[PDB]
């Protein structure tokens, strides 16, 4: 996947902990130590580090698509907090480049569905203290990401994260002096920070941190949710959970909130073992019936959100049909379901806003429990599956191939209450049913002109915008200024006689005498030239000749 | 907006003392970062890395260090006025 790391650069992050090392070097250290957790990981080959810190543009990405993870610990090594207390702008950054790039490839196909296969795996790490936001102006007290519209195609969507990336916040409260009670709690607690409310709704969790070993314990849980899935906002409408007859309905159960309403949740994707790319077969539906006259399409939600319908129902699962199956990662909602123990009964799920003359949406998905109740899973088959799957079922047990005519009829209904951009799977669905006669090249239409050119002039400046921020990274009269000291000056004593002080200037003139007079093979402008930073035995010991086998 | 400007006739770094809020420090590490003050700057990291005026501190400690503070820089104005 990709790691990408917030480093909050502000001067509050300059304090000390009673370790004796400051804020900013105890967040080198938890990301050192997150490569070596997640190193012990036999599944991190591939993974891109990048880092962002809380300086203003063009100096805020660390590292970025075209850098390795050299730079990366070298960047990483030379941090110097020294600025504000500016987060909205920082996670704008990061979610830019990160976005950029997925506008850039085309793994969002807007018009054509969502298809949770095409995936970019993103966590993205913001390290900061808790302080104060803090802009040139004063101290602000919500968190407002700005809304400048940098990227071209930001409008198609009304969040600025997406829903395969997540966020997560280390809070760092070290105190001054020790704490001479000793945290016990197994958990780790959440912050009253401004970071908070948008970690949780992007589908992540604030850990916040007191004591080292509290530091251990969170950024082991951060290393354990490092996987690849897809985040999704599940809800329920309309009836009420059904009452069990061998359970007892009582008044105590809260009918007004209870935890499972909404859930900003993980789904898993699996990679395909013998590619990498999940070979996948079906979309999850828009929330807008596709008009293919409309000038522009509607904005939409970075987080899907799917309504579930707790009526029980029987899980159809026909042979040779490919539907797509996924695991869903432990929430409410799977604590509950397991606790229920049916697993000849499933949930309906469905995207509201997906029929043309219904609010309701026809249901595209069941999820339902496993045969070991160890998880509950999500299974989705193409839009409207109890119409379609039984003339399916039909076609392959009587028609065989060449059908009567009421099936005909039931598919002119069916395919003109079927959203036309699941088109492209069906098509694609029959290439392995063994039935090719229902291919029609004659509809393949699923969105305007209008709006595809719009897409082909987007993806024009996204190629643009994301070559000028490939190249970004990595780079006596009213007129007088003093000039300052420069630490990477290096003063060559030898090139210039300005750079020699006075108190050592006879010394230094007889060296360079010496220097003229020895007519030596090598000619050096330097009295000092030790090394920069490492000296190693195999980079000097490959410039030699060693003839030695002694075998 | 005070800290922002440019011709201060009282004493900068040597004032840095009877400070106790991150923020205000934070302000102004970035203001000598930024106007190129490269040694004010030092003396406001060393002002901010103190194992006293840490934000997380009890909140006894943290009121202490204030009021001990505010009694330092009110008797250093009664030493210049008064």
């Amino acid at each position: 996947p990709i790691l990408l790391f917030l480093i909050d650069t502000s001067a509050s992050m300059n304090q000390r902990s009673h370790l004796g090392t400051t804020y900013l070097d105890t967040a080198k250290g938890a990301v050192e130590t997150f490569m070596k957790l997640r190193a012990r990981d036999p599944a991190s080959r591939g993974d891109r580090y990048m880092l962002v810190t809380f300086e203003e543009p063009p100096y805020a990405i660390k590292a970025g698509w075209k850098e390795n993870h050299a730079t990366f610990m070298n960047e990483l090594k030379n941090l110097q907090a020294e600025g504000l207390t500016t987060l909205g702008q920082s996670l704008r950054t990061a979610f830019d480049l990160l976005n950029l790039n997925r506008l850039v490839t085309g793994i969002d196909n807007y018009g054509q569905g969502r298809n949770p296969f095409f995936l970019e795996p993103a966590i993205i790490i913001t390290i900061t203290d808790g302080s104060k936001l803090t802009t040139t102006s004063g101290v602000q007290d919500e968190l407002h990401l700005p809304l400048n519209s940098p990227l071209p195609g930001s409008e198609l969507t009304k969040e600025p994260f997406r829903w395969d990336q997540r966020l997560f916040a280390l809070v760092l409260r070290l105190p001054g002096t020790m704490s001479v009670e000793s945290e016990q709690l197994t958990g780790v607690p959440l912050d009253d920070s401004a970071i908070t409310p948008m970690c949780e709704v992007t589908g992540g969790r604030s850990y916040s941190v007191c004591s080292p070993r509290m530091l251990n314990q969170c950024l082991e849980s951060l290393v354990q949710k490092v996987q690849s899935g897809v985040v999704i906002n599940f809800e329920k409408a309309g009836p009420d959970p059904s009452p069990v007859e061998d359970g007892q309905p009582d008044i105590s159960r809260p009918f007004g909130s209870q935890p499972w309403h909404s859930c900003h949740k993980l789904i898993y994707v699996r990679p395909n073992p013998k590619t990498g790319v999940p070979i996948g077969h079906w979309p999850v539906p828009e929330s807008f019936w596709p008009d293919q006259n409309s000038p522009t399409l509607p904005p939409r939600t970075s987080h899907p959100v799917v309504k579930f319908s707790c009526t029980d129902c029987e899980p159809m699962v026909i042979d040779k049909l490919p539907f797509d199956k996924y695991e869903l990662e432990p929430s409410p909602l799977t604590q509950f379901i397991l606790e229920r123990k049916s697993p000849q009964t499933c949930w309906q799920v469905y995207v509201s806003n997906s029929a043309k003359y219904s609010e309701l949406g026809h249901p595209f998905g069941y999820l339902k429990a496993s045969t070991a109740l160890n998880c509950v899973n999500l299974f989705v088959m193409p839009y409207n599956y109890p119409v379609l799957l039984p003339l399916l079922d039909d076609l392959f047990k009587v028609h065989k191939a060449k059908p009567t005519l009421k099936w005909r009829q039931s598919f002119e209904s069916y395919l003109k209450t079927m959203p036309p951009y699941y088109l492209g799977p069906l098509k694609k669905a029959v290439r392995m049913m063994g039935a090719p006669n229902l291919i029609a090249d004659s509809m393949e239409y699923g969105l305007s002109y209008s709006v595809i050119s719009y897409l082909k002039k987007l993806s024009q400046q996204a190629k643009i915008e994301s070559d000028r921020v490939i190249g970004s990274v990595g780079k006596e009269y009213t007129g007088f200024q003093v000039a300052l000291l420069n630490k990477d000056l290096k003063p060559q004593t030898f090139r210039n006689a300005y750079d020699i002080p006075r108190r050592n200037l006879l010394d230094h003139l007889t060296r360079m005498r010496s220097n003229l007079l020895k007519s030596t093979r090598r000619f050096l402008k330097g009295q000092d030239e030790d090394q920069v930073h490492s000296v190693p035995i195999a980079q000097m010991g490959n410039y030699q000749e060693y003839l030695k086998q002694v075998p | 907006k005070s800290l922002q400007e440019q011709n201060s006739h009282d004493a900068m770094d040597s004032y840095y003392d009877y400070i106790w809020d991150v923020t205000i420090l934070e302000y102004l590490t970035y203001l000598h970062h930024k106007r190129g003050e490269t040694d004010k700057r030092q003396i406001a990291i060393k002002a901010i890395g103190q194992t006293e005026l840490n934000a997380s501190n009890p909140e006894e400690v943290l009121q202490l260090a204030a009021q001990r503070r505010k009694k330092k820089f009110l008797q250093a104005m009664a030493k210049l006025y008064f």
